[PDB]
């Protein structure tokens, strides 16, 4: 299993400041030139939605204030100023291997 | 629109059996791979199983493999999950996901889920 | 390589069928290897051909070309032998220049084998829906 | 289906390479979908096109058609930016009639995906040897 | 807009049937955009097309045209293929001028869509009774 | 059936308008039965006609035809009478055979009545966007 | 990208106006996306078009081309509908070769957007004075 | 206006680059003003031209016309001085009539400056994707 | 020739209000950006405010922003500066400058100025 470990457990910002969150991979995830780490958002009464696939590509429903980067161990997500809808939980998953281990998730 | 309406659930004691389903309307169901994704009441997401296009290639997880089976019906657009032996840890919501175009999935669309105990 | 018998496994939509293919010898007119289904009458069987070309004074590059066909038999009433109703075709053609390496040509072959199992080309081929 | 990223895995002569194809829209002039790689320069991209044509008053058959273009790049003496030296194409055309069921169309798709991984075809394409 | 899959619900005589239409590309010569139902043997499918005149500067009349045709299959004895006994057509054609507004166009559409649920026209079409 | 007063409700763009149509007799030459709205100055009225082919023994094709036309008034300066700037037409024409059944006819009617509430055709007519 | 609605802000000489633009669908004849003003009759509204071309056997490079027009309505006496008096045009055309990178093409787009607000091109466009 | 240095800021895909354009006089033969960069070699300069033409006895319209030429440079193997490999052009033509007021001319200038910074046009020019 | 003839000035106690102007003849006034530049009696130059072409984008300094406004009239070719609260430090000459073609100005032409206290 490639265990993904969230570096925070919970976080809190205001409506103006930026917000960072990192996942730490057990092994290398970048396979050939592309890294298989995905980002999710779960409001507490809803199923999760997909935000960032392949660690840098925004899904078509995302309002484009999200971003991501990383290489083989550590992958971040930065939110230039946080709005009202952005207060939720954030999971990260792993796509390189068969068992498909997920993250623990943080809160806001 | 892509919609996945699940069914099943309920209060079942240990050692029993179940069958879930998934409505899967809004797209060509017999082209995409499918998945079951669970969410514990401790609020962590875990993976259960994937089934391929025609139902040929099937991948289970470790805590699922000995006692669950997954199947699909491409003419009735359903996506099943037969359960057995219910060893007191699987009390999740059991979301029904739609797999991405690819070699291992990253779960583009989702569903409401059905509470099991 | 060598024209041997070819057992194609996990074939079909469900992926449980087989298609066994015996060699039918090359053609001295064109240099086209041929195969056919194991046990069927001639002109009612599934055919697979393959032919590799070299450079010449016409073309400056190589050319591999696979071409499969497979009919459908309709046993009509009042006749002992089936007729064909329709054919279905698929003819691949590759093109590689003379300085292309081994891992460039194998990248094309394996990309195409992995692309035919994708939901873009499942839904384009057996359902005839275009990609929007 | 709908254009999304078709991330293909287990590619190559060894079988460890992957390739992600990001969609680049549908051409309305001829109905040709387009996938491409994530390069900046448009002449260094690996692109895949796919199009299925309805039977008109001339052709009478459905026709799925998939193309694959892979360029390779290298810089020369006295030159800064990489240019394009080779092109490794691929060109698959399917053809079906109006009365073909979908299991006949899914047999041809999974037959061609199984021929490309057989030792008769991985020797004519990787090594360029006619089947003899 | 862009073509997507259209799920028509509570359609039929009793009002408890569906019709799932997938897109089938734009005809590049005349601009007619097709929809079709995912049914095997593509000779017999529920087919819906839509055609709108293009917005030009010097166009005097805008014209929307919708066509529906539904075949019925017949497994005739002595043939492996179903045939088409008959069709069931529908031809809706609108017509506006270049000074017409949005509410004048939306009134005609919701009027025609409410006449077809009125008991004058569920009796002039379903039972073929002329109004007198 | 027999013509009566037809009250179409929740018609319009917002869906909160009515259209009360009174009968206006059958044209004896071609059989076209008219409906019209009770509005003064009968040059400008909402007009709906319906036409069904008569049931004969040796008739091969039954054909329903519905027409809608809506004028807009313009009180031009220097005239005591309003005039008609423009029209807004609608032309629905069905077509059946003599072996068609009631549910095959009722399926086409409820399909056309459910396409006109679908977002493909509330955008192809109200906003004049061609589907692509 | 995707044809969405476009809200242009800080437009006009004073810079307090808006211009909202709804999509009007691409054209299958030419591949030209179109937009128009939110709420106006056809042939009396502000139009924006955009079209991207690929290389061919004719031209060896890409071609992006924006083209906007916007009329002026003069409600004459004795007529209910306005006429157009005059048009105003602006058609940009870019040209980039196949090896041009992303930051070379974005440098041209942003230079032109920053140049139209300079006192060389303010005074050349809205005042029609040449540069001495 | 009068030719002086037009120093443009916030240029680039990120938005941190600047460019200063030093004037190079007006051509009397065709009335074309000229700005250029501060290079020594004249073939490595980024130059901007701008010209507004009075209505003659043939054209009848005023016509502002702005051009932008950006070359890129790189040295090759066995060569010392940098040569010119690519050209990224731009070509904006405005067109107005004799009776247009200046607010109509300033609307088109500020509309075009606002379209070039919108996500529909920064995707067709930076990424070369048609609006689909 | 580019000419900028100012007006206003005088002896005003603290907490008052003023309005300056600028004649701005010799060039197309409604094409260029404008500025107010002050000069203390201690002989150092300071910046007050800029206003853009159409009066849309306005930049103030720190010691000006809370209490001054800047405006222009492109039909009367004037360039104003409304003053308030006059906190005993602004006793300058208040030159009227013409901004350069660019993104932030470098003050190509100037004017005589009006003494304020």
């Amino acid at each position: 299993n490639i265990v993904l470990t969230q570096s925070p457990a919970s976080l809190a910002v205001s409506l103006g400041q930026r917000a960072t969150i990192s996942c730490r991979a057990s092994e290398s995830v970048d396979h050939s030139g592309n890294n298989f780490i995905h980002w999710y958002q779960q409001k507490p009464g809803q199923p999760p939605k997909l935000l960032i696939y392949l660690a840098s590509h925004l899904e078509s429903g995302v309002p484009a204030r999200f971003s991501g980067s990383g290489s083989r161990t550590d992958f971040t997500l930065t939110i230039d100023p946080v709005e009202a809808d952005d207060f939720a939980t954030y999971y990260c998953q792993q796509n390189n291997e068969v068992p498909l281990t997920f993250g623990a998730g943080t809160k806001l | 629109e892509v919609q996945l309406v699940e069914s099943g659930g309920g209060l079942v004691k240990s050692g029993g059996s179940l069958k879930l389903s998934c409505a899967a309307s809004g797209f060509t169901f017999s082209s995409y791979a499918m998945s079951w994704v669970r969410q514990t009441p401790e609020k962590r997401l875990e993976w259960v199983a994937t089934i391929s296009d025609g139902g040929r290639y099937i991948y289970y997880s470790d805590n699922v493999e000995g006692r669950f089976t997954i199947s699909r019906d491409n003419a009735k657009n359903n996506l099943y999950l037969q359960m057995s032996h219910l060893k007191s840890e699987d009390t999740a919501i059991y979301h029904c996901a739609r797999d991405s175009s690819g070699y291992f999935p990253y779960f583009s669309y989702w569903g409401q889920g059905t509470l099991v105990t | 390589a060598k024209l041997e018998t070819v057992t194609l496994g996990n074939i079909g939509k469900d992926g449980k069928q087989t298609l066994v293919l015996n060699p039918r010898g090359v053609n001295p007119t064109n240099g086209v290897a041929s195969l056919s289904q194991a046990g069927a009458v001639p002109a009612l069987e599934k055919r697979v051909t393959v032919s590799v070309s070299q450079p010449s004074r016409n073309r400056k590059n190589y050319k591999v070309q696979v071409k499969i066909q497979n009919p459908t038999a309709c046993t009509a009433n009042g006749s002992c032998d089936p007729s064909v109703t329709r054919q279905a075709y698929a003819d691949v053609t590759f093109s590689f220049t003379q300085y292309s390496t081994d891992e460039e040509r194998a990248f094309v072959r394996t990309e195409l084998a992995a692309l035919l199992a994708s939901p873009l080309l499942i839904d384009a081929i057996d359902q005839l829906n275009p990609a929007y």
